[PDB]
């Protein structure tokens, strides 16, 4: 017996884009200022360069992780899919934002001189791209991202999935309600989950409390004397004599050129972990949504069958579907079946006894056939391998050449 | 983000947008501006990005499709 | 650039502050001079070092592609190229790396009818590896990637449980060649 369950992953995507004003965090209105500035050289054009480089990377992160595809997939009108519930998945128009109950409970769950740049796609296109996708996985399999998409129907779709695990696809046509049920009430029990659960969202919330707590540590570090006579520049630079207030001033801009350069720094560095994490999410995008990856833990704790993924704020978060067996049975098996001084050996699957009767069996369920000839294939003879059993078996057309 | 009433003319969702009109009609990003708006030259228009053609595929209980 | 830089000082250039100003203060100058250079060398470093940090990952990527897709067929789909991997080749690069990839994509599709399962003799009838596809009148079977129809056999056709449990089945014959083949 096997059990269908839901897993939830949260992968973090890109963050807000930032640009600061450099001349102006430095100090501003003074011409004394641009004086002094305009003679270190260049510690300015670097940060303006790496900083706009930084969120061109978060704009591209942004368009590898989510624009997959080229075309924008429709839902078909019928909801009937086989008796499986797609509704909290599958985005409804009666929102106002177009997006699922899912999607916008997760979206809800989640909470001078700096200028903060708004993304190139908001919410809605990935919400848009989302339901592009789902349509995608849904009414064309997964032969719709290498070349033209194909009408598929959903539960040969499924008996495929089950046959890309080594198990046999007649064992969905007597148990498609069992499996149906079972993925509904997963479902539900993942969306009362999703919201019961306080601590199923923290990196997301984390890394943009960093990224506030990075932002507001400047303007912390912007009131500070930085050992200088004063902090203000309008108190520095009127009431000294400029023979020394030249050089307090010049303490005072190094101390601020050194903190923004450990801020650009901390940003880099954490833009480069965003990055990682955006190039593993698209590796999660194009592996355990568009199509079926049979290594074990990279789509799901068990046997990947499918995935549905759903728009978040600043991230992507995954609906993995596993194939989880239970309900285990002892049996006592053998490596071969002797017969006429010839050994047998199965062709798909095991020997396997209860009694003193043997059968042949599927690798990941139950099911007892008569050992017969057209599933086993001869090798060598019965004197070799160790553990052999003595046993007949059926030979196939049998009442049929006689009659 | 400037909204400018104090200093042809189209506000986007990220600022202020001068030289540059609008037009309803969408076509494929070029120039990534933020917002969900890209510019091209056609004079200099701004247009909402287009997400590509709305290719809807039909389905059914018993339609396959196999290539050959 | 950064040696044309004053830094607060009265020039950039070592021999004119020693050759024209006294000690103690030439002091303080070449201290702010210094001070400044090694700044700007740290963050020549870091960003030197941050440039690392991305291309010894897309190394790492490219020695992965390389092992993979090149060395042997990727079952991955999306992986080495937009379709299903035939195969890739390397080529060499300054500096980098090109791989030639071959994919394979099945365009010009046509639709049919299907059935999951054929009942014949109270039976269902499965096939092993291909799928049913009618063309309005007849029934076959053929492949999961090219149209090649087939008579249904019971030499690839599989049977399980009954007519009843299984939804979606329709009612047809099968080829069984011992029954041309007894008689004769
Ligand atoms: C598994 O057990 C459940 C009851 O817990 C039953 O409804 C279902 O039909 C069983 N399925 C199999 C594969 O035995
Ligand atoms: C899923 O069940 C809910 C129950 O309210 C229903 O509203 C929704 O239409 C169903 N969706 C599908 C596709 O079964
Ligand atoms: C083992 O199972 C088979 C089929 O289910 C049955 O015929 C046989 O009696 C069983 N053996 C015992 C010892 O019960
Ligand atoms: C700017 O202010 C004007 C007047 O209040 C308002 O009509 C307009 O919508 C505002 N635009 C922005 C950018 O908020
Ligand atoms: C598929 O089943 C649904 C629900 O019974 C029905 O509304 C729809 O018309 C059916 N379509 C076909 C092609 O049979
Ligand atoms: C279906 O295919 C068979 C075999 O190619 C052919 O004999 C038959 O005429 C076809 N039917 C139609 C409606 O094309």
């Amino acid at each position: 017996n096997f059990t269908i369950s839901v897993t939830t992953e949260i992968l973090p995507v890109s963050m807000t884009k930032t640009s600061v004003d450099c001349t102006m965090y430095i100090c501003g209105d003074s011409t004394e200022c641009s004086n002094l500035l305009l003679q270190y050289g260049s510690f300015c054009t670097q940060l303006k360069r790496a900083l706009t480089g930084i969120a061109v990377e978060q704009d591209k992160n942004t368009q590898e992780v989510f624009a997959q595809v080229k075309q924008i997939y429709k839902t078909p009108p019928i909801k009937y899919f086989g008796g499986f519930n797609f509704s909290q998945i599958l985005p409804d128009p009666s929102k106002p934002s177009k997006r699922s109950p899912i999607e916008d409970l997760l979206f809800n769950k989640v909470t001078n001189g700096l200028t903060v740049l708004p993304p190139l796609l908001t919410d809605e296109m990935i919400a848009q791209y989302t339901s592009a996708l789902l349509a995608g996985t849904i009414t064309s399999g997964w032969t719709f991202g290498a070349g033209p998409a194909l009408q598929i129907p959903f539960p040969m779709q499924m008996a495929y999935r089950f046959n890309g695990i080594g198990v046999t696809q007649n064992v969905l046509y007597e148990n498609q309600k069992l499996i149906a049920n079972q993925f509904n009430s997963a479902i539900g029990k993942i969306q009362d989950s999703l919201s019961s659960t306080p601590s199923a969202l923290g990196k997301l919330q984390d890394v943009v409390n960093h990224n506030a707590q990075a932002l507001n540590t400047l303007v912390k570090q912007l009131s500070s004397k930085f050992g200088a006579i004063s902090s203000v520049l309008n108190d520095i630079l009127s009431r000294l004599d400029p023979p020394e207030a030249e050089v307090q001033i010049d303490r005072l801009i190094t101390g601020r050129l050194q903190s923004l350069q450990t801020y650009v720094t901390q940003q880099l560095i954490r833009a480069a972990e965003i990055r990682a994490s955006a190039n593993l999410a698209a590796t999660k995008m194009s592996e355990c949504v568009l199509g079926q990856s049979k290594r074990v833990d990279f789509c799901g704790k068990g046997y990947h069958l499918m995935s549905f993924p759903q728009s978040a704020p600043h991230g992507v978060v995954f609906l993995h579907v596993t194939y989880v067996p239970a309900q285990e049975k002892n049996f006592t098996t053998a490596p071969a079946i002797c017969h006429d001084g010839k050994a047998h050996f199965p062709r798909e699957g095991v020997f396997v006894s209860n009694g003193t009767h043997w059968f042949v069996t599927q690798r990941n369920f139950y099911e007892p056939q008569i050992i017969t000839t057209d599933n086993t294939f001869v090798s060598g003879n019965c004197d070799v391998v160790i553990g052999i059993v003595n046993n007949t078996v059926y030979d196939p057309l049998q009442p049929e050449l006689d009659s | 983000g400037v909204n400018c009433t104090e200093v042809n003319v189209f506000q986007t969702r990220a600022g202020c947008l001068i030289g540059a009109e609008y037009v309803n009609n969408s076509y494929e990003c070029d120039i990534p501006i933020g917002a969900g708006i890209c510019a091209s030259y056609q004079s200099i228009i701004a247009y909402t990005m287009s997400l590509g053609a709305e290719n809807s595929v039909a389905y059914s209980n018993n339609s396959i499709a196999i290539p050959t």
